[PDB]
């Protein structure tokens, strides 16, 4: 005859979450940029013999 | 009519090139024994992707 509760008190939990984040960076860009590909020299020759 | 028509020409190359490049990764985890644990440190980027 006996019956059950409609529920069971659970026990509470407390949650406590940290996220912790740092970023650094460095850039340089520095000096004399040339050209490394240029005009080389040229020759022709051309003739009419007749 | 005998005769040529004719000529050379060129080019000059002086390149010089140099890289280097370090990295180090160090991620650490936990989990329980039976369990599983995920990490991701990054991004994400869309794609399309459809039947």
């Amino acid at each position: 005859l006996a019956t059950p509760s409609p529920f069971d008190m659970e026990k509470m939990v407390w949650l406590d979450v940290n996220i912790l984040e740092i970023r650094k960076s460095v850039l340089e860009n520095f000096g004399v940029d040339w050209s490394k590909q240029i005009p080389g020299p040229f020759a022709a020759f051309g003739k009419d013999f007749v | 009519n005998f005769g040529i028509i004719t000529g050379v020409l060129s080019t000059i190359n002086f390149a010089l090139s140099n890289g280097d490049a370090y990295l180090i990764a160090n991620p650490q985890l936990s989990a329980r024994s039976g369990g599983r644990t995920d990490f991701l440190a990054g991004g994400q980027v869309p794609i399309l992707q459809a039947l």
